[PDB]
């Protein structure tokens, strides 16, 4: 992916 | 994740990094 990562639980 | 990780920006992330998001909490 690209930002999800850490984007689905941060951002 | 397009429902929170990049949809999040869109809907009101302004403060759901602060506040809007406690709302979840």
């Amino acid at each position: 992916m690209w930002k999800v990562g850490f984007f689905k639980r941060n951002r | 994740k397009l429902l929170i990780t990049i949809h999040d920006r869109k809907e009101f992330a302004k403060f759901e990094e602060e506040r809007a998001r406690a709302k979840w909490d």
